[PDB]
């Protein structure tokens, strides 16, 4: 909501920053296996639960 | 003073922009300045000498032609 | 539009073109293409034209770019290049925005350069800069056209080959830089000698020193003669050129680096450079024109209307026959105020005039630089459109707010960039440095590109 | 601004039916 | 002119506090450069200046 | 806090500050809207800082 | 459009450069 | 005589007979466009917005019974278009429909 | 890349193929069987009629529930339909194949569809929501297509109204080329 606690507004901010694609130079790394960020979240498909 | 400030202010501000642009300019640093200086000298020596020789060599050949 | 492309279309359909290199060429191979390219051009310069008979001078045809196969230099091919982006910038020509049409558009540029060459070669034959046709005959005149003409096509064709990845950079810039370089080196080590009544005197300024530092018994005398000649080059002139070289080098690095990034991909941060010399050597060239032909008009005008104060005040003229061609001298009035001082003693003996000319030269250079950007399509709006077309943007800005950010520096870089260009030239000429700023700026900038290219490939070369 | 221009401009647009494929980008040609 | 801990051992406290302040001023300028389009050289200097800051504080502590 | 930001701005850049407004951004960073005294030109001060 | 190779430039220009010599040499040594 | 103009009366009443209320006016346009193709043989048929306004002037279901139109076969200036010609259907306001024939219009 | 069959005279054939194409496999297998053995000009003309509903594709194997039409009598069959996407997809493959023939310097007016095969591609997953809180598959059935064209002694020049058409310019293709240039 608009009414927010500092603790919640800080938890939500960290969940916002983790929701990005991987850098493309990570692919060229020597022993790389990651193809994409498998931990992507969508506000509508799955809920943070808090 | 219209006719004074009507030309003084722009020229005065033109200095303001000029100084400001110089502060924002990335200026070459002594190590960067030295790197190019030795670079340009060598490159200058190459082209000029190569041309200097060619101009010399055709001198006798020019004499034969004329 | 229709009667512009359709006219050009058929002609380029037949015109020649060089093929691409399918896979990237190795650097040491590129050098070898470049090395052969520069050698060929130099030969063409040293070759005097065949058939120049009456007037321009056999000695001149032996010694000197005057009278060579490169009499026109690269001005014809250059003239089309400026003419082209002038018309495109001027909106006189509708831009055929497709890669193959754009190649064809470049084809029209090549055609114009060839057109100019024949136009210039024909004109110079008419004017008699090699003699009268009624004396030489047309067959000799025709040979003159062919030699100049074919040279332009070869020179035109050679530069592209280097541009197309077979060599390094641009041949025209290489040649122009080298000529500047050979000019200073020539004046520095020429073994040629000139018979002063005291004997033969070496043109090579450095040669003359030791030649005069060994011959003359009093080394105090040679401490002046070699360094303060007036009919011969001096090592002081070489000294300033060295100092000017350092100055130009320092100001080559000045630029405003704006952060831009691709709108499509994260990271990938790149910088758009706004060079201080935003308008290159164009402003002085334009400045030269107004100076040169203002004297021509003011000279002619006073002759027919010497009695008018509207003309006498504008300028009083004199024909100074100082050996070479009669040198026009503004006796007084505006034109004299719009003329340079010739000697250090004159400068200090007339400080007020020195201030006026110095100030005017700067003001002219700045103005021509500022106005040139709007004409040449290099203003903020044009640059923004280039970036928008290339999918580049400033981080945190909208497409429309890029124009505002560029306007902070582009108009100021133009005025301050042009002002510095003129100022540097004035100091260089006040110091009599060989070639002034225009040559030095070009040579310094050009060697940097090849320097930069070498550094990249130096990674393993 | 006169409100009658809404009608006049609306009617002008209707005339584009007869010039499909060559409709003027800007009718204020000057500038 | 790189900062090495051995060079800092014998210096006075106020002398190291001054040296610390110069580095902190330097880092702030680099952080301004990081967002105004500084060259790759200035960006690489951030980590060099940060560990120089740590070295001085280490020798002070 | 605002008092700390105001004192830091003055000491770092030797300017005077009229007031400070602050918000915490959705990404967790704190943004400070620092207004300078009328005898100071933020456009000039930005050039000193290198922003413009 | 007509295409061209890089060496054909060098070869054609060289023959032209050779052709220039003939102009200076033959044009003189027949009239000297 | 590719560029010709004629004036027609289209009996919309018999064209839309039996059609549902919500489809009556839309099908008048479809029948006007079908009529134009038959008389002029041009798949590219353009219906003037004033004729559209006349067919809808009474709502979706109470469409006018008869309507006087004008068909003009014109040359398609769009060289890209596969159809050299096209028909333009305009509206002719009439007080009465009695004794109105198919009339050749000369421009 | 391997095709199921091999051209009999490889010097007189051109190939084309496509994979993971989002056109129904069942409609397309029927559409391809119609044009098997057709001359390319006839084949191209036929598929354009299918789009205009002037000629039907007879549904011979996958005909469960398919309706009857008067145009299926042309094929000695009662069931026929007009799969527009299948026809359009095959018109693109034929166009690609015809260009391949030109690249090899073959007489495009003599080409016959000699081999043509439609294969099921891996199925794409979506879902539909059913009564009582149940979820069920909603699967697309894409196909692979491959066709080999061969020269025969019958020649059909191209239609006049087709050779006179403008080489359409695509602005979006110009943009990307300019960006690369
Ligand atoms: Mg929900
Ligand atoms: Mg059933
Ligand atoms: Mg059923
Ligand atoms: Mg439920």
């Amino acid at each position: 909501s608009s009414h927010k606690t500092f603790r919640i507004k800080r938890f939500l901010a960290k969940k916002q920053k983790q929701n990005r694609p991987i850098p493309q130079w990570i692919w060229m790394k020597t022993g790389n296996k990651i193809r994409y960020n498998s931990k992507r979240r969508h506000w509508r498909r799955t809920k943070l639960g808090l | 003073m219209d006719q004074v400030m009507q030309f003084v202010e722009p020229s005065r501000q033109f200095v303001k922009d000029s100084i400001r642009l110089v502060k924002r300019c990335t200026k070459p640093d002594r190590k960067e300045f030295q790197k190019i200086a030795m670079a340009t000298a060598i490159g200058f020596a190459i082209m000029g000498f190569i041309g200097f020789f060619v101009k010399l060599i055709h001198i006798p050949i020019n004499n034969i032609i004329v | 539009a229709i009667k512009f492309l359709e006219v050009i279309k058929p002609f380029c359909v037949i015109l020649p073109e060089i093929q691409k290199p399918e896979r990237k060429i190795q650097f040491k191979e590129k050098v070898l293409w470049t090395a052969i390219t520069l050698f060929i051009f130099l030969v063409c310069c040293q070759i005097p034209l065949f058939g120049i008979m009456s007037s321009d001078f056999y000695w001149m045809r032996v010694i000197l770019n005057r009278g060579t196969l490169m009499e026109l230099g690269i001005s014809p091919i250059v003239t089309s290049g400026l003419i082209m982006q002038l018309l495109a910038g001027a909106k006189i020509i509708e831009v055929g925005d497709t890669p193959k049409d754009r190649a064809l558009f470049n084809g029209a540029q090549k055609l114009f350069g060839m057109i100019i060459t024949i136009g210039q070669s024909i004109v110079y034959v008419m004017t008699g800069m090699y003699g009268d046709p009624s004396e030489m005959g047309a067959g000799i005149c025709l040979l003159i056209t062919i030699q100049l003409f074919v040279a332009g096509l070869i020179v035109l064709l050679l530069d592209e080959l280097l541009q197309k990845g077979y060599g390094l950079g641009s041949g025209i810039s290489l040649f122009i830089a080298t000529n500047i370089c050979e000019t200073i080196v020539w004046k520095a080590f020429s073994p040629t000698t000139v018979n002063t009544g005291r004997g033969m005197e070496f043109e090579g300024a450095i040669i003359a020193l030791f030649h005069l530092l060994a011959t003359r018994t009093d080394k105090v005398r040679a401490l002046r003669e070699a360094f303060y000649r007036q009919n011969l080059p001096n090592l002081m002139n070489l000294i300033a050129t060295i100092f000017v070289f350092a100055v130009v080098i320092y100001f080559q690095g000045f630029r405003v680096d704006l952060p831009i990034k691709s709108a499509r991909y994260r990271g990938q941060y790149n910088t758009y450079p706004i060079k201080l010399f935003y308008t290159s050597n164009i402003p002085i060239i334009l400045q030269s024109a107004l100076v040169s032909n203002l004297y021509v008009i003011s000279q002619m005008l006073s002759a027919r209307f010497s009695g008018n104060l509207l003309v006498s005040l504008l300028g009083t003229w004199s024909d100074t026959s100082s050996g070479g061609p009669a040198r026009a001298y503004p006796v007084g009035g505006l034109c004299h105020y719009l003329s340079p001082p010739e000697s250090f003693g004159s400068v200090l003996e007339d400080p007020v005039h020195a201030v006026v000319y110095i100030v005017f030269m700067l003001g002219s250079c700045a103005f021509f630089s500022k106005t040139w950007i709007e004409v040449s399509g290099s203003s903020a709006k044009d640059v923004a459109k280039q970036l928008k077309e290339q999918q580049m943007v400033m981080r945190g800005h909208r497409e429309t707010s890029m124009v505002h950010e560029l306007n902070r520096y582009i108009p100021t870089a133009a005025a301050f960039g042009g002002l510095c260009i003129g100022a540097l030239s004035v100091l260089a000429d006040f110091l009599g440095a060989i070639g002034s700023g225009t040559g030095i700026l070009l040579a310094v900038t050009i060697i940097y590109q090849y320097f930069e290219i070498f550094v990249k490939e130096q990674s393993e070369v | 601004v006169a409100k009658q221009r809404i009608r006049m401009a609306n009617e002008k647009h209707s005339k584009n039916i007869t010039q499909r494929g060559n409709v003027a980008k800007t009718s204020r040609n000057a500038p | 002119a790189k900062i090495k801990a051995r060079d800092l051992r014998g210096k006075k406290k106020e002398e190291l506090l001054k040296q610390l302040d110069d580095l902190k001023v330097e880092l702030s300028q680099l952080r301004v450069a990081k967002v105004t389009g500084g060259a790759a050289s200035k960006l690489s200097k951030i980590r060099v200046v940060r560990k120089s800051i740590a070295r001085v504080l280490t020798v002070i502590n | 806090n605002k008092h700390q930001i105001k004192q830091a701005v003055k000491k770092l850049y030797d300017i005077d500050v009229a007031k400070v407004n602050t918000l915490i951004r959705p990404d967790g960073e704190k943004k400070a809207y620092v207004r300078l005294a009328p005898d100071y030109d933020a456009l000039d001060v930005a050039n000193k800082i290198g922003i413009i | 459009g007509l295409k061209v190779g890089p060496v054909p430039v060098l070869v054609m220009s060289l023959l032209f450069i050779a052709s220039v010599f003939m102009l200076h040499i033959w044009g003189k040594y027949t009239r000297s | 005589n590719e560029v010709v103009t004629r004036e027609y009366t289209i009996n919309i009443h018999k064209r839309i007979h039996g059609v549902g209320f919500k489809k009556r006016a839309p099908r008048a346009l479809k029948e006007i466009r079908k009529f134009a193709m038959k008389e002029m043989g041009t798949p590219d048929v353009r219906i003037d917005t004033r004729l559209n306004k006349a067919v809808w002037a009474k709502g979706i279901r109470n469409v006018p019974y008869r309507i006087r139109v004008r068909l003009s076969r014109k040359r398609n200036e769009d060289e890209d278009s596969p159809n050299k010609l096209y028909t333009l259907v305009t509206y002719v306001p009439v007080t009465t429909f009695k004794n109105l024939q198919t009339v050749n219009v000369d421009e | 890349v391997r095709y199921s069959l091999d051209p009999e005279n490889p010097t007189k054939s051109c190939k084309s193929r496509g994979s993971n194409l989002r056109v129904h496999f069942k409609n397309t297998r029927e559409t391809a069987q119609a044009i098997k053995g057709m001359h390319i000009r006839k084949a191209t003309k036929y598929l354009k009629d299918v789009t205009l509903k002037k000629q039907c594709v007879p549904f011979r194997r996958y005909n469960g529930g398919v309706g009857r039409c008067a145009q299926a009598k042309q094929w000695g069959w009662t069931q026929g339909r007009w799969p527009k996407k299948s026809a359009e997809f095959l018109l693109h493959m034929l166009k690609n194949a015809e260009s391949n023939a030109e690249l090899k310097g073959l007489d495009v007016d003599s080409l016959v569809i000699e081999h043509i095969q439609v294969n099921k591609a891996p199925k794409m997953r979506r879902r539909t929501y059913r009564a009582h809180g149940r979820i069920n598959p909603y699967m697309s059935s894409p196909c692979h297509i491959e066709m080999i064209l061969t020269e025969k002694e019958q020649i059909v020049p191209k239609p006049e109204e087709e050779v006179a058409q403008k080489k359409k310019i695509s602005q979006k293709k110009l943009k990307k080329q300019k960006l690369m240039a």
